[PDB]
């Protein structure tokens, strides 16, 4: 069992410090990822304390979770600042990335965000702040 | 957001520095990082000090990393009137090769290969090479008894074709040729701030003759007193200037043209020498297509140095030294 | 060893993470709300 | 709160805790760790009476060198003879050694290069006492110990 | 000119220990039969500063410890060491000043007052052996 | 120039090989320059060898060898000749007119 | 009254010198006063000179000596304007020993000690010698052909340590520890008028191995090839950089050793540079307490330079180079 809980824990760590090395594409998307590995952490502390098999590293988890908290939140919320501009009926890519960022050229990057047909994206548009 | 730099001696995203300069070359084997922070003291409350001299730093320049090796010094000012500045340095992380002292034990490499010569000179010290030029066979390798971990280097890769410098990650680059990369075409009147174009004539050889002797096993008397010899030439320069650069390790014909053709670079590399001055803030090797009419350079040109510099007033501008387009 | 007092403003650093993550669904604790003097008793009793 | 509570009582357990606090715990109850020890013997050498002497002596036993211990005469004795109370130069159980001739390294004029054992062995080499060690010597005196 | 008051200087208290010192022991100048009694006594001060120093420094790995301790051993295994002023208060003084080198502040409280007990006591011994001790 | 002392002798096909330590530079050094005079020490017998280094090439160096310093005969005065490496109680020796060849026992053929 | 100097070039007490600048180290043998005289012309009345180039001097600072040695040279400048000034310089008495070529008959001293074949290199220009250190014996101690009396020197109290300087009075001191002679606790905030500490970590070593041969006589083999090694370390510096210094004089354990400490007290002393300009005008082996909290100094420092600069407009100021607090 301390073999799979090195191999479990390892695993989490590298795994956040790998979502935290891209950039998240929805508030909704770096949340979940954050959700994932949040409850592979609270498990293997719940582990770590069933019938006080070590406090120390149940202690430690708790610290190191908490840390990942801070970060992948931050990620989400606050890496790009996403923000949803509403749009009077849906409208093409470029036109409205022209009228949000004024450069039509940023339409690439409304593609990652939304989902909708390039001709057809909206009426409600996932974006950067500006 | 014009936010070029963010430097990290450990995580401390440095919000204080009052300027810097960072600078890298092809023809050292290392950089010069120089921060100034400002380091207040209020002498009744209590004040904190970073002894560091060995803490290590990186610059990432315009969201992309530039550096990576204040290691260097702290030299903590003083003055009545615009005192209480901090300027740290800090070199490269290849430098401990370039301060240290060979600590190999047997001193007499046997049937190796210039590359390996060089893995055991750099892994005593934990600095990753980037090996990208080729396998050189030599049969006697004898460095000289703790003679510095970076003289044996530049020895070992000058009679064999091989720059020797450093990267951005913090690894040693022993290569042959370019970093491809190629990029923007700086013309006059586009982006040039300001520019210096010399090439001088003091620094020029039409004849390079290599001689030397032969180090093989077995081979003795003529076959390795008298036949090697080689003579390169460069048809660019004029007239008769001579030269004999003489060899200092197992002198092949291919061993004899190379550090002979090396040398064909260096000097042809040095006779035009173009400083250009540009505005903002990745060209280390990149060449870039260069027009400067007027003294008629329309050519494609690589750059040797790259040197960024600030300060919160009048700067952030970017000094390239290329190299000539023969 | 390697468990301690923690540093004063790491504690309630840790305590407003935790308090905006499991509760706000990670909201930011804007100074002179309920949140902030929620967040700040905590502390003290946490240090106390 | 529990958990905190739980390991502040177990850092202050011989049995559970960082060496640190082991040592800490071990010093006010008397038990300290052990350190290094050298080896040591005694090496006879001679010469011809009346020869100057100094304190760079050193002598190469095996494949170990030894240096003097106690403080070297000025001259060499008119007997000839000199027995010299030594100690190894590097410590741990490497200067331990079932020896009984050896030379002197450093070249003195007047006395002879091949010097004896006295006594042929060199004791004491011993090496820095490890934590899970001292941890088991030092639970070994505060239990309850029949036959003490 | 300004002095640090900041600050305790400890060396004329050690010229004058030492002047004191040597003036009140010369073990070559006392009668015969109490001599070893003298040089005994001076042999389990030393012993008594080394265990201070080993109560002190407890976890230092570092080979100063294994060198110091050796050197402790090596000068209380000898015999005629103590036999001469000189010697005896070189150990005596590089012995303080190991125990003081060895740790800081609060850690050297009860070790050091401990030494101020033992060295409480008054000779038994008459003449110049009562003054030796 | 530097004084090394002497390990092993590879002998090949070009010459003598030394393997000279002081700090085991060379499992197999370019030479022994034979002067017309050579010998074959046992390995790691005490003798010094004088290394004199091409250009300062260190890459090159050749050697010379000397017999032990406890082996050397203690010529007469008008004296000298050739001796055995290790032994200075063999020799030949030109003297006033001797030209003395000191051993038990001598062969031709 | 403020005055600190009266220079006397035989006796004529300087009351002309419209600026000086006085400088004792113990990195060198010397010294290096700097007087500036005025020396007016009137072109039709009778001048006079003073073609010195050689007449000894001295600078009472303070009403004591402080230096002891217009040897150097005479510069009279010219000018329409500001001109006619007449700078003399003046080394110290110690002198003849850096700019001379040995001539001693033999060149080889045999059976001798350090401390005398020292006497014999300076007593060819009467120089008389402080010898303050100890005596090292030494079996062979040729002198290059006419090397220089001061090469040699540095060189034999090198592989010894021993600091070889110059007084107050004239002579030559050959010391190994300090002068004694503390002094004032020179506080951040009482008189540091400028301070510039600098502990870099470029000329630092953590290992430094000593090698060599044995030259004694009779020895040989082994014994004089082999063993000879020390390898002394500076427990402060931190990762492994290593270094090999090697020596040139019969290597003995204790010469070993001493040499590597020599040389570690070296690269010791210039990791931590300490210059201070204090204000009004005895410390080139001092120690001081020095407290500078804002750099988190709170040590006690030996002054290895000392400067008095003087200029009549605004100076009178003494440049203070220290010594570490490892």
């Amino acid at each position: 069992n301390a073999i799979f809980t090195a191999v479990r824990v390892l695993s989490a760590a590298y795994l956040a410090k790998a979502y935290t090395e891209t950039a998240a594409t929805t508030v909704n998307e770096g949340l979940t990822q954050y959700d994932l590995i949040a409850a592979v952490l609270e498990q293997e502390a719940q582990i770590a304390k069933d019938d006080c098999h070590d406090n120390e590293f149940f202690l430690q988890i708790r610290a190191f979770a908490v840390d990942v908290a801070r970060v992948m939140v931050n990620r989400a919320y606050n890496s790009p600042s996403l923000i949803v501009y509403a749009f009077p009926g849906t409208v093409h890519g470029l036109v409205a990335a022209w009228e949000i960022f004024g450069d039509a050229k940023r339409s690439r990057d409304l593609e990652a965000r939304n989902n909708g047909s390039p001709w057809a994206v909206g009426p409600k548009i996932i974006s950067e702040r500006v | 957001m014009i936010k070029p730099m963010r430097i990290f001696i450990g995580g401390e995203e440095l919000v204080t520095y009052t300027s810097a300069q960072l600078q890298r070359t092809k023809k050292q084997m290392t950089g010069s990082l120089t921060v100034e922070i400002f380091l207040d003291y209020v002498p009744t409350k209590p004040t904190i000090v970073n002894a560091v001299r060995g803490k290590e730093i990186l610059v990432y320049i315009m969201g992309e990393l530039a550096f990576t090796g204040a290691g260097g010094d702290v030299s903590v000012n003083f003055s009545k009137g615009n005192g209480y500045s901090v300027t740290l340095t800090a070199r490269g992380r290849t430098k401990y090769l370039i301060d240290s002292s060979q600590t190999h034990p047997t001193g007499f490499f046997k049937n190796t290969s210039d590359k390996k010569v060089i893995e055991t000179l750099v892994k005593e010290h934990n600095v990753v090479l980037q090996w990208d030029a080729e396998e050189i066979d030599e049969p006697k390798v004898t460095l000289r008894d703790g003679n510095r971990i970076y003289n044996e280097i530049f020895e070992r890769c000058n009679q064999n074709c091989h720059f020797a410098y450093e990267t951005r990650d913090g690894k040693l680059l022993i290569t042959d040729g370019t970093n491809g990369t190629v990029g923007e075409d700086i013309i006059l009147g586009y982006n040039i701030l300001d520019f210096s174009a010399e090439q001088s004539e003091d620094q020029a050889n039409s004849q390079i003759t290599v001689k030397g002797h032969r180090t093989q096993k077995g081979v003795w008397g003529n076959d390795a007193i008298v036949q090697p010899v080689q003579t390169v030439a460069d048809s660019w320069v004029g007239a008769n200037i001579p030269l004999t650069i003489q060899h200092y390790g197992d002198a092949t014909n291919e061993g004899l043209q190379r550090r002979a053709k090396f040398e064909a670079d260096r000097r042809a590399a040095e006779s035009k020498s173009v400083s250009v001055t540009v505005f903002h803030v990745w060209d280390i090797g990149t060449v870039h297509y260069v027009e400067i009419p007027p003294e008629g350079i329309f050519d494609v040109l690589e750059c040797v140095s790259l040197t960024y510099t600030v300060d919160a007033k009048s700067t952030l501008e970017t000094k390239l030294e290329l190299a000539p387009p023969p | 060893c390697t468990i301690q007092r923690p540093d004063p403003q790491d504690l309630r650093n840790d305590i407003a993470t935790r308090f905006s993550t499991n509760v706000l669904g990670g909201a930011p604790i804007i100074p002179e709300s309920n949140e902030f003097y929620v967040v700040s008793l905590e502390y003290a009793m946490q240090e106390e | 709160f529990y958990a905190f509570g739980e390991q502040m009582w177990r850092e202050r357990d011989p049995r559970f805790a960082c060496c640190e606090n082991l040592v800490k715990m071990a010093a006010e109850r008397g038990v300290y760790p052990k350190p290094a020890q050298f080896a040591q013997g005694y090496v006879r050498m001679t010469g011809t009476p009346g020869s100057a002497l100094n304190q760079g002596l050193r002598f190469q036993f095996g494949n170990q060198t030894y240096e003097p211990a106690s403080v070297v005469p000025d001259q060499l004795p008119a007997t000839g003879i000199l027995v010299l109370r030594v100690s190894a130069v590097n410590p741990g159980p490497s200067g331990n050694a079932r020896v009984t001739d050896g030379t002197l390294v450093t070249p003195v004029p007047g006395i002879s290069s091949a010097v004896t054992a006295y006594g042929g062995n060199f004791c004491g080499g011993s090496d820095e006492e490890e934590c899970e060690q001292f941890r088991t010597r030092y639970l070994q005196r505060l239990q309850y110990q029949p036959r003490f | 000119l300004v002095g640090n008051l900041v600050a305790l200087a400890l060396a004329p208290i050690i010229t004058a220990t030492e002047g004191s010192f040597k003036r009140h022991f010369s073990p070559d100048n006392i009668r015969y039969y109490n001599t070893e009694a003298v040089v005994s006594t001076m042999a389990q001060a030393v012993t008594q500063v080394q265990n201070a120093y080993l109560a002190i420094s407890g976890n230092d790995t570092s080979q100063d410890k294994w060198t110091t301790v050796r050197d402790f051993r090596n000068v209380l295994i000898d015999e005629f060491t103590f036999y001469s002023p000189a010697n005896a208060w070189n150990v005596l003084r590089n012995g303080f000043a190991i125990l003081d080198a060895a740790a800081t502040g609060s850690d050297k409280f009860n070790v050091l007052r401990n030494l101020i007990n033992w060295s409480s006591t008054h000779s038994d011994l008459d003449g110049e052996s009562g003054d030796a001790e | 120039f530097e004084r090394h002392v002497f390990k092993g002798i590879e002998h090949t096909d070009t010459g003598a090989l030394v393997s000279v330590k002081g700090s085991g530079t060379q499992e197999e050094d370019v030479p022994v320059i034979n002067s017309g005079y050579g010998f074959t020490p046992a390995a790691d017998t005490e003798l010094e060898v004088f290394l004199h280094g091409d250009g300062s090439d260190a890459s090159n160096k050749f050697a010379t060898m000397t017999i032990p310093r406890n082996k050397q005969r203690k010529w007469p005065e008008g004296a000298g000749g050739v001796q055995h490496p290790f032994n200075a109680d063999k020799f030949v020796q030109f003297d006033d007119d001797s030209i003395w060849l000191k051993d038990g026992k001598f062969t031709l053929g």
